[PDB]
């Protein structure tokens, strides 16, 4: 029906700088639009409502302006306490969300990789790990080879948030696969592509 | 002061309701809309619809019409959302939120309230090393628990630099698994302990496991 949009999906800055989130509607559907605020483990938080107006004991430094199809909140002189996610809203209509991340300087990951235990193979199940530590940006290519071929959909990854101290991430990819299975392959490879390598690194082992 | 505070945690089996509530106060019950908005783990917030507590009007989301009923009890000031036939989808935090006057915004926002749905029942994990081998990474594998959450601890909290404890992830069994890593000098692995500690309070789960390379 209507969609709003906002841009980007990241934002990536540092304490003491201005920050520009924008919100774009299909149709225009008002020249009223709320954003909201949402800290990590709290509900929601409203910032402004009806573009431009400031709700009750919000920091001046949340403006909003904008009419039409475009609107935009800026975050004059941001502040450790302001790197979090943030909605814009119309009528029943939610923006898909900005998520505002501390900037640092590329980090590339140092990679691992985790043979199934001994205890869990034990059990009739493999799970082999691939650790990527301490990377920056978040955008991470991970790709699992067994025996040399590409897997696909039997994987997850988890990733940690952003650390208070150096500001990288770190991510986990976890393979499982039955003990049957895991035994028919000798060659176990995890292939991390990221920005901050020049070329893709692959961590493996032989059963 | 306005104030909006709402039931405690559900679990539910897909296919059944629950019904959430919303106790109002400081303010003219009656006077202002009620809407509900819900966020599933990870992701954006959704609608679900609204209630006029003056009169009892409402108007839901397309995609829970027939499913969700809005209700209220001007005599005690209290809103209720009741869900029947949950889906896995239904798992999420739900918020009641009031409008400041008669605009459609939400301006007072309730605690939340945790619905998870699932077909799983209480079960502890299995802890599995995450052997290693100027840095070395180590770790445990913490597989098969329900509910959330787990706590790992390393050196029963003695180490606590260059942890990483990865957020859990629901499989498709309906099961949780996370692990929990550490990096640690090379040169300390053939001397040093390091045992992480794993809690799950739900299961009374408490497995201490060595990391030997």
């Amino acid at each position: 029906e209507i969609v709003l949009t906002q841009s980007p999906a990241t934002l990536s800055l540092s304490p003491g700088e201005r920050a520009t989130l924008s919100c774009r509607a299909s149709q225009s559907v008002s020249s009223y639009l709320a954003w909201y605020q949402q800290k990590p483990g709290q509900a929601p938080r409203l910032l402004i409502y009806d573009a431009s107006n400031r709700a009750t004991g919000i920091p001046a430094r949340f403006s909003g302006s904008g009419s039409g199809t475009d609107f935009t909140l800026t975050i004059s002189s941001l502040e450790p306490e302001d790197f979090a996610v943030y909605y814009c809203q119309q009528y029943e209509f939610f923006g898909q969300g900005t998520k505002l991340e501390i900037k640092r300087t590329v980090a590339a990951p140092s990679v691992f990789i985790f043979p199934p235990s001994d205890e869990q193979l034990k059990s009739g199940t493999a799970s082999v790990v691939c650790l990527l530590n301490n990377f920056y940006p978040r955008e991470a290519k991970v790709q699992w080879k067994v025996d040399n071929a590409l897997q696909s959909g039997n994987s997850q990854e988890s990733v940690t948030e952003q650390d208070s101290k150096d500001s990288t991430y770190s991510l986990s990819s976890t393979l499982t696969l039955s003990k049957a299975d895991y035994e028919k392959h000798k060659v176990y490879a995890c292939e991390v592509t990221h920005q901050g390598l020049s070329s893709p690194v692959t961590k493996s082992f032989n059963r | 002061m306005v104030q909006l505070v709402q039931s405690g945690t559900e679990v539910k089996k897909p296919g059944a309701s629950v019904k959430v509530s919303c106790k109002a106060s400081g303010y003219t019950f009656t006077g202002y809309y009620m809407h509900w908005v819900r966020q599933a783990p990870g992701q954006g917030l959704e609608w679900m619809g609204w209630i006029n507590p003056n009169g009892g009007d409402t108007n839901y989301a397309q995609k829970f019409q027939g499913r969700v009923t809005m209700t209220r009890d001007t005599s005690i000031s209290t809103a209720y959302m009741e869900l029947s036939s949950l889906r896995s989808e239904d798992m999420a935090v739900y918020y009641c939120a009031r409008e400041y006057s008669s605009g459609w915004y939400f301006a007072y926002w309730g605690q939340g309230t945790l619905v998870t749905v699932s077909s799983a029942s209480t079960k502890g994990p299995s802890v599995f090393p995450l052997a290693p081998s100027g840095t070395a990474a180590l770790g445990c594998l913490v597989k098969d628990y329900f509910p959330e959450p787990v706590t790992v601890s390393w050196n029963s909290g003695a180490l606590t630099s260059g942890v990483h404890t990865f957020p859990a992830v629901l499989q498709s069994s309906g099961l949780y698994s996370l692990s929990s890593v550490v990096t640690v000098p090379s040169s300390s692995l053939g001397t040093q302990t390091y045992i992480c500690n794993v809690n799950h309070k739900p299961s009374n789960t408490k497995v201490d496991k060595k990391v030997e390379p």
